RNA sequence: AGGACCGAACCGACUAAUGUCGAAAAAUUAGCGGAUGACUUGUGGCUGGGGGUGAAAGGCCAAUCAAACCGGGAGAUAGCU
RNA sequence: GCUCGCCGGAAGACCAAGGGUUCCUGUCCAACGUUAAUCGGGGCAGGGUGAGUCGACCCCUAAGGCGAGGCCGAAAGGCGUAGUCGAUGGGAAACAGGUUAAUAUUCCUGUACUUGGUGUUACUGCGAAGGGGGGACGGAGAAGGCUAUGUUGGCCGGGCGACGGUUGUCCCGGUUUAAGCGUGUAGGCUGGUUUUCCAGGCAAAUCCGGAAAAUCAAGGCUGAGGCGUGAUGACGAGGCACUACGGUGCUGAAGCAACAAAUGCCCUGCUUCCAGGAAAAGCCUCUAAGCAUCAGGUAACAUCAAAUCGUACCCCAAACCGACACAGGUGGUCAGGUAGAGAAUACCAAGGCGCUUGAGAGAACUCGGGUGAAGGAACUAGGCAAAAUGGUGCCGUAACUUCGGGAGAAGGCACGCUGAUAUGUAGGUGAGGUCCCUCGCGGAUGGAGCUGAAAUCAGUCGAAGAUACCAGCUGGCUGCAACUGUUUAUUAAAAACACAGCACUGUGCAAACACGAAAGUGGACGUAUACGGUGUGACGCCUGCCCGGUGCCGGGAGGUUAAU
C-alpha cells in the first residue's frame, strides 16, 4: 500500500511509503543470515570503481534459494519477510519433512499457501518447473540461463518474463527490458510475477534517503573542472562539448553491447 | 589547534617499525642504506 | 626439580632502606635484589634451600633503571628485580 | 513522527574590534550557525604522485600542492643579473 | 599562621593515549626559571612501582594484513585458497577497612570467589577439525519499579554566645557500613509433559527442525532493588595522654525514619518505526569413527597450581601535540548545596589555585568598559559597532499558503512580599490499625506523619517586583537559491556545490563501466521496478520551430582504400 506523509517539516512533505500489514515485524529465521561487510564501490586494490557508493546503514544477507532442488516435496509459505538486499520481499517457507528455506515472493502468495517444486508441480503463482513443461504463453519469474545455474531473469520488485513460444531444445522469452532471448529449455522457471509490486511508487523525498540506503552524491561533469571531467571548466556556464563519460568515450547514444560470445542468443535487441 | 604529529606507538611500529621494514624488498634497502651509512638508531623501533 | 647451580644463581644480594627494615621489622618481610630474570617459585626455593627458612610467598617486582649524566654523556644504569619475600611467622635469620 | 522548533556540552566559523618583531606561523574577546543527524567522536585498517581523494574550491594528500617529499642523473640549462 | 580573592559540569578527583623518573626525602643554586631566589618539574645523591581476582600476554573473531601450494607477471613481483594474524569487540574470579616520606580492588586485617591438574569413594556409556542451540546486538519514544544521592525531623555529642536578644520551634558537627552468601520480589518473555514415526541439519544423533496423537492446565527461564547474614566487627563527632612544637598514641556516643530522586540500574527489556540493524570461540547439547573390567563423564571431599610483563608521576597539562614553564589542541569517567526547566547562569561546599617581575605616578595616546544634557542615523559605501528587545501564564494575532504553516507574527496584561481561604489546599507519598488469605518481599480497608503546587481574596513596601545573572529587536516591499546540508584547513560560506525529483542514454548478466600488462577484483553474493554515465534541479504552469554544421544511430548499392 503507498501512502503519503503530511507536510509536518520540509523534507517530509514529498515522501510517500509502502506499506505491508502482514508482513513480518522481528527477526529474520536466523540459521539463514550471513554478514555482509560493505566495500563501498573499492575493489581488492582500495580503488573506487563504481563511483556513489557508500554509507548505508547495515544490512545481513538473507540466503535465498533460487537454485529449488527441492523437488516434489510440498512447503508450506510460513511467513512474508522484508529483505534488505533486494527489492522483492522474501518468504520464508517450510517444507513437509521440517526443512526451511527463504524464497523469492510470488505475488498470490500470503500467510499460509502451498509450494511445490520440480517437474510434478503444478501450475500455479509460486510453483517451479523447467519450461519444457511450462505451457507455452505463461508468465513467469527467476528463470535460470543455464539449467541449475540459479535464478537470473527478472528476480527484481515487479518483474516478469514471457515463454513467447519453444521450438525444439531452446525457448524463447520476452524479457523485462523487451528482448527475446533463446533460454535453454531446460531451465527452471517460477510462475507468476514477483511480490512487491509497488516499489516503482515509492519516492525518496530528502536526500537523507538516498543517504540510508548508501548513495554518496554526483557531482555532475560541467561543474569539475578540466582536470577532472572531461566537461569541467569555463567562466560560467559553458557545455561545449558532446557528453561523454569522465573516461572521455560518448554517453548519449553509443551502444556499448561487445560480448560477441552470445550474439546467438539474442534472438531481437530491445527498442 | 591540531598540529600534525599524534602520536601513537602502536600505529608508528606498524607503519616504520623494524619488521614492517624488513617485510617487503625496498625496506630491505632502508635497512641496508642505513646500516652502510652508520646508523646507530637503525629503524624507528625500540 | 630446580637444579642447585640455579638456586645459588637466583639470589643476587640482600637490599638495605628505611622501607627495607621497617618491613622485616614489622612484617616478618625481607627483600632481595635478584638477577633479572628469576621467577616467584625459583626466588622462594632459592631462599628456603639457602637460608633454612620457611616462606610463606614472594612479591616480585622489577625496579626501572635510572638515566644518569656523566659529563656531557647520557647512560643508563641497569633495571632489577627486587623480591619481597615474607617468611613464614616464628622465623628468626641471621 | 520529524535531514521539526528553542537552547548548553560537542561541532562550526557569520560580523566586529584587538593582535599583525602576536600569548598563538590564524588566536583571543563580545555576539553568531547547526545541535537525533547527509550528525559528532575514539581506536585500528585501506587508497599515492600524473597517482589518490574531492556534496567540486583546482581544494586536500604531515605548517609544502595547476602535480608532494627524499635521494640520484646533476656542477641540468641560463644569448640573463 | 590569620584574613582576602578566584575556580567549582572545573582551573576539582580518577585513567586511556603519549611521555619516561618529571614521584619522595636530603643537600645545592653557578647555569635553567623572562626579576631575587634560601624555592622548583633545575644540579647531585639516596629511595620508591609488590596482584590467582586490575590491565596486558592468553582464547576468539571484524575491517584488514600476510599467505603453503595455486593462478598470473620481462625480473623485481600482483592477487588469492587452506591457513595464520589482527581489538577499537566476545570470553574465569575481590571487596570493605587500615597503613608508606613516596605503592596498593597488589602489602596488613577481616570475609570471599573462579578455573585447571592431581588424589580418594559413589553411580555413570564416553567420544569431533562434525550437527544443533546460545553468544547475538539498530534508531526513536514511553512510562512503571528502584537505587546512587539529597533535604528535613529524630537520636547522640558539644555549645549557650566580643554589641540589643538567644535553655529554646535555638546553634555547630555526626548519623557510615562493601563483595560474597541466603531468601530470591516489581517487571519481562514463554502454554507444559509423554508417546509414535518423518526424503531436513553435505554420515549418525537420544539434539534441533517437521507432522500427528493423548494430555493437565500450570510449570519454567529471567530479574533490578528490598530484606537477612557478612557485622556483639571495621569505621565513627570528639575527649585525653604525647610531642621529633611532624602529627603520633589510646579509648570511643548515636549510627534510624519520612520525603524528594537521576542523565544510573531492571532494560542486550517493552512499544513503535523504517534505513531492517557484526563474526568467532568460551558455554550448553548431539553423536560419528573409535575405546568399551579400563579409558573418560558427573558428584563429593582433600590437595596442588595461578607463570610472565605493566603498576611511581603527569594526563584539558609547566610533564602530551604545538621550537618555550606557549592565552592553542586532546578521548573516557565521577557530578554536592540554594535559585533555576537544566550539565545554562549567579553564589558556594569538598577540593584546588591568586596565573614567576615588582613598587610608584594617576599626562597625551592606544586598548577593555561605565554614564550623559538637547537632537535621534543628521554618521556612513552600509545602523559597522553600540543601544534596545529578552522569561512564564493568559488574551489576541494579518497578507499569503504547498492547508503543515506564516506565528513566539504584531500587540498587550498579570508577576514582589505577608495574611486568609486551607493552624500549608488540590495533589503525590504512606506508617499504624482492622479484615481476608493459596501466610507472604501478599491483598482490600484505613488515614497519622511527610511532601506540596497553582489560583482567588485582603493588606503592604519601593522610583521601579520576569528587579541581579540569564534571556527573540520588530514590521513592509523585492532579487537569487526550493528546503536541512556541503565548500576554498590559513583573506571568498555565496546566487557556487549537493539535493529529492525529472529526462535522455548505455547495460541481458562472464553486463555496461572502473582498477590492473595479467590473474583477479569492484559493480554485486545485485540482475532492467537493476546498475552506469550525462544534463537539469522541490513544487505549480510549462517546455515552441530548426537535422543545414558537428557528434551519435541506422543502412548498404556504388566510388575510394591497408596488410596479403
Ligand atoms: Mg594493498
Ligand atoms: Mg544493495
Ligand atoms: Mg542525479
Ligand atoms: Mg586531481
Ligand atoms: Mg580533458
Ligand atoms: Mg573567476
Ligand atoms: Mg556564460
Ligand atoms: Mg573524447
Ligand atoms: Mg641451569
Ligand atoms: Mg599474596
Ligand atoms: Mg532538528
Ligand atoms: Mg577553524
Ligand atoms: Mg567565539
Ligand atoms: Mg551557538
Ligand atoms: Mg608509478
Ligand atoms: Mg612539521
Ligand atoms: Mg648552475
Ligand atoms: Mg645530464
Ligand atoms: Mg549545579
Ligand atoms: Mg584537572
Ligand atoms: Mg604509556
Ligand atoms: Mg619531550
Ligand atoms: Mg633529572
Ligand atoms: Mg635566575
Ligand atoms: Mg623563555
Ligand atoms: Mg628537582
Ligand atoms: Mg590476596
Ligand atoms: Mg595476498
Ligand atoms: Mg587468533
Ligand atoms: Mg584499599
Ligand atoms: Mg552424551
Ligand atoms: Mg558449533
Ligand atoms: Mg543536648
Ligand atoms: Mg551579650
Ligand atoms: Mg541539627
Ligand atoms: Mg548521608
Ligand atoms: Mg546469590
Ligand atoms: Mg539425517
Ligand atoms: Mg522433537
Ligand atoms: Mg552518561
Ligand atoms: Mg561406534
Ligand atoms: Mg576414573
Ligand atoms: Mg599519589
Ligand atoms: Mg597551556
Ligand atoms: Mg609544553
Ligand atoms: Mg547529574
Ligand atoms: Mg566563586
Ligand atoms: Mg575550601
Ligand atoms: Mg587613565
Ligand atoms: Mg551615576
Ligand atoms: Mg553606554
Ligand atoms: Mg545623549
Ligand atoms: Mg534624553
Ligand atoms: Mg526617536
Ligand atoms: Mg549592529
Ligand atoms: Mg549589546
Ligand atoms: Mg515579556
Ligand atoms: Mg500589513
Ligand atoms: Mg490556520
Ligand atoms: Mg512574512
Ligand atoms: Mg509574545
Ligand atoms: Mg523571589
Ligand atoms: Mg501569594
Ligand atoms: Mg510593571
Ligand atoms: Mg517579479
Ligand atoms: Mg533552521
Ligand atoms: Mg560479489
Ligand atoms: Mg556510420
Amino acid at each position: 500500500a503507498v501512502v503519503k506523509c503530511k507536510p509536518t517539516s520540509p523534507g517530509r512533505r514529498h515522501v510517500v511509503k509502502v506499506v505491508n500489514p502482514e508482513l513480518h515485524k522481528g527477526k529474520p529465521f536466523a540459521p539463514l543470515l550471513e554478514k555482509n561487510s560493505k566495500s563501498g564501490g573499492r575493489n581488492n586494490n582500495g580503488r573506487i570503481t563504481t563511483r556513489h557508493i557508500g554509507g548505508g546503514h547495515k544490512q545481513a544477507y538473507r540466503i535465498v534459494d533460487f537454485k529449488r532442488n527441492k523437488d516434489g516435496i510440498p512447503a508450506v509459505v510460513e511467513r512474508l519477510e522484508y529483505d534488505p538486499n533486494r527489492s522483492a520481499n522474501i518468504a520464508l517457507v517450510l517444507y513437509k519433512d521440517g526443512e526451511r528455506r527463504y524464497i523469492l515472493a510470488p505475488k498470490g502468495l500470503k500467510a499460509g499457501d502451498q509450494i511445490q517444486s520440480g517437474v510434478d508441480a503444478a501450475i500455479k503463482p509460486g510453483n517451479t518447473l523447467p519450461m519444457r513443461n511450462i505451457p507455452v504463453g505463461s508468465t513467469v519469474h527467476n528463470v535460470e540461463m543455464k539449467p541449475g545455474k540459479g535464478g537470473q531473469l527478472a528476480r527484481s520488485a515487479g518483474t516478469y518474463v514471457q515463454i513467447v513460444a519453444r521450438d525444439g531444445a531452446y525457448v524463447t522469452l520476452r524479457l523485462r527490458s523487451g528482448e527475446m532471448r533463446k533460454v535453454e529449455a531446460d531451465c527452471r522457471a517460477t510462475l507468476g510475477e514477483v511480490g512487491n509490486a509497488e516499489h516503482m511508487l515509492r519516492v525518496l523525498g530528502k536526500a537523507g534517503a538516498a543517504r540510508w540506503r548508501g548513495v554518496r552524491p554526483t557531482v555532475r561533469g560541467t561543474a569539475m573542472n578540466p582536470v577532472d571531467h572531461p566537461h569541467g571548466g569555463g567562466e560560467g556556464r559553458n557545455f561545449g562539448k558532446h557528453p561523454v563519460t569522465p573516461w572521455g568515450v560518448q554517453t548519449k547514444g553509443k551502444k556499448t553491447r561487445s560480448n560477441k560470445r552470445t550474439d546467438k542468443f539474442i534472438v531481437r535487441r530491445r527498442s | 589547534m591540531k598540529r600534525t604529529f599524534q602520536p601513537s606507538v602502536l600505529k608508528r611500529n606498524r607503519s616504520h617499525g623494524f619488521r614492517a621494514r624488513m617485510a617487503t624488498k625496498n625496506g630491505r634497502q632502508v635497512l641496508a642504506r642505513r646500516r652502510a651509512k652508520g646508523r646507530a638508531r637503525l629503524t624507528v623501533s625500540k | 626439580m630446580i637444579r642447585e647451580e640455579r638456586l645459588l644463581k637466583v639470589l643476587r644480594a640482600p637490599h638495605v632502606s628505611e622501607k627495607a627494615s621497617t618491613a622485616m621489622e614489622k612484617s616478618n618481610t625481607i627483600v632481595l635484589k635478584v638477577a633479572k630474570d628469576a621467577t616467584k617459585a625459583e626466588i622462594k626455593a632459592a631462599v628456603q634451600k639457602l637460608f633454612e627458612v620457611e616462606v610463606e610467598v614472594v612479591n616480585t617486582l622489577v625496579v626501572k633503571g635510572k638515566v644518569k649524566r656523566h659529563g656531557q654523556r647520557i647512560g643508563r644504569r641497569s633495571d632489577w628485580k627486587k623480591a619481597y619475600v615474607t617468611l613464614k611467622e616464628g622465623q628468626n635469620l641471621d
